[PDB]
């Protein structure tokens, strides 16, 4: 599962930092200090494990896209997860500069945890996600509109 | 200090300047200083909004807030909060109950889920499969931290399981029910057994993630799992035949089970288009070889199949796993095979495979001083 999402730069700081699952965020802005080395070596360029956790991470930019995972979850799922956080996050912010990212932090957690849910995923396209956030809802206009009708 | 700032921010603004007031309040306490004195500012001037966005900067900076005081007792203003939730957990907008139903995954205190269980509870039989996805977690997680809130939380999630279509609650609900009772989610499981193999994928996921549990649990269900186990070899996902070779391999050193298990792997490094993904399954596959010296030699051809990724990091990890498993049984197939990715190097691409045909000449030369 997803214990966690991050956005940091390559020196191991949480530029935001989301924890989904059994896990404090002092905890993960820790582990991320602890990142860098073993990302910066050619052990893997997706996957290094260290503590009892795995890192499945690409870069964005200058920056890095981070999950933190258990040791045990399902690699090809959580591949695929980084992906799809990767593109929400090009797809909200203008530009993939640090600052840019700080602007739209907030937002960009609330898309985060419509993904994970208590490290599991949800098989959403970037659309369903935009719709989601978008929070429409056909009951509220109905009710407000029976309200108004009384 | 700043903190008066704010307090005037909140009582003067309005939607829009609240929005950007709570980010800096969440940016600030975040980074360190607990704005201390705003509890009850923001209980006044951003609760009862109605601006959606604003709201979740609030259950934001609710999840960050110190619930204590000095003496270990909770602050009284959250009796006021707990209205405001409860509203929420009631409200006309599904999201916003979904988006609370998340929110109280995360809180701790009793005193503060206590007064929204009948909401929380009453959420499970919601017509909309957003809020029901989000409150049979908020069950399941108010159990595990909290358990004689709810003592029958076991019996509600196997209810909603039984009743529930949509997929996503599916999942959602057999995670949940194994997490607090073992004993209702292997009944489930037991009901729903035959059709495990075409269930979704995410359901079948936490379904073989429930069976290793149960494997060591009961050993005697371990042969029915097995032969389930090596039906979901045949998944219509990746994902599902990743796990379902992860697994297969976790529960039996047998070498039909672990050959079986190997060329789903290589199955995968050669489907998949992902290069990091390839480098992954073929570490599987290399591990496996490791521990089970032979088991796997009727596969090297299928390993060297993956060589037609245009990847050198790949190419290389291929060669490498083959090259160990040259015997003088494969060897000279095996050099036709090299010798063949030899000669299309000079015609196809032949600046971009320099590297790779350097490492074709060398494997051949391996291949010559083992025998």
């Amino acid at each position: 599962v997803v214990l966690a999402a991050s956005i940091c730069t390559r020196g191991g700081k949480a530029v935001l930092a989301r924890a989904f699952h059994d896990i404090k965020r002092s905890r993960v802005e820790a582990l991320l200090a602890s990142f860098p080395k073993a990302a910066n070596s050619g052990t893997q360029h997706t996957t290094v494990e260290q503590d009892n956790v795995r890192f499945v991470y690409q870069p964005l930019d200058e920056l890095y896209m981070v999950l933190i995972t258990n040791k045990q979850s399902n690699i090809l799922q959580d591949i695929d997860t980084l992906h799809l956080f990767a593109q929400v996050v090009t797809n909200t912010c203008r530009t993939l500069e640090e600052r840019e990212i700080l602007r739209n932090a907030y937002e960009l957690i609330s898309a985060f945890d419509e993904i994970i849910n208590l490290g599991y995923r949800e098989n959403l396209t970037i659309n369903q996600i935009k719709t989601f956030l978008e929070m429409e809802s056909h009951e509220e206009r109905i009710q407000e509109i029976i309200a108004r009708n009384k | 200090p700043t903190l008066q700032e704010l307090k005037t921010q909140l009582e003067k603004g309005n939607d829009e300047t609240k929005i950007e007031t709570m980010k800096r309040i969440l940016t600030i306490m975040l980074n360190g200083d607990p704005l201390h004195g705003l509890l009850m500012h923001i209980i006044r001037f951003v609760m009862p909004s109605k601006s959606k966005p604003l709201k979740k900067l609030l259950y934001f900076y609710y999840e960050i807030c110190p619930k204590l005081d000095s003496q270990g007792k909770l602050k009284q203003e959250f009796i006021l909060v707990c209205n405001g939730i409860r509203n929420d957990l009631q409200h006309p907008n599904e999201y916003i109950r979904g988006n609370t139903l998340r929110f109280l995954c995360k809180l701790r205190e009793p005193e503060l889920l206590e007064p929204l269980l009948s909401s929380v509870r009453a959420c499970l039989e919601h017509r909309h499969a957003y809020v029901r996805k989000n409150a049979v977690f908020a069950v399941a997680s108010i159990y595990q931290h909290a358990p004689s809130l709810i003592p029958d939380a076991a019996d509600l999630i196997a209810t909603f399981l039984e009743g529930e279509s949509d997929p996503t609650c599916k999942r959602n609900g057999f995670a949940a029910l194994s997490s607090i009772s073992h004993d209702k989610a292997l009944s489930y499981l037991g009901t729903v057994f035959e059709g495990i193999p075409n269930a979704e994928e995410l359901l079948q996921l936490v379904e073989i993630e429930f069976i290793r549990k149960d494997a060591l649990h009961n050993p005697q269900n371990k042969p029915r799992y097995l032969r389930l186990i090596f039906d979901l070899l045949e998944a219509n996902t990746s994902t599902v035949v990743y796990e379902a070779a992860s697994s297969l391999t976790a529960l039996t050193n047998n070498p039909v089970a672990v050959k079986a298990a190997a060329g789903k792997f290589i199955e995968l490094a050669i489907k998949e288009a992902d290069n990091n993904v390839k480098l992954i399954v073929l570490d599987r596959v290399d591990q496996l070889r490791q521990k089970n010296e032979g088991i796997l030699d009727d596969l090297i051809m299928e390993i060297l199949r993956v060589l037609s990724s245009p990847d050198i990091d790949v190419r290389r990890k291929a060669l490498e796993i083959a090259l160990e498993m040259v015997s003088s049984k494969n060897v000279e197939e095996v050099v036709l095979l090299l010798k063949k990715e030899l000669s299309k190097t000079v015609e196809q691409e032949y600046e971009k495979n320099s590297e790779y045909r350097q490492l074709l000449i060398h494997s051949i030369h391996q291949c010559a001083v083992k025998f």
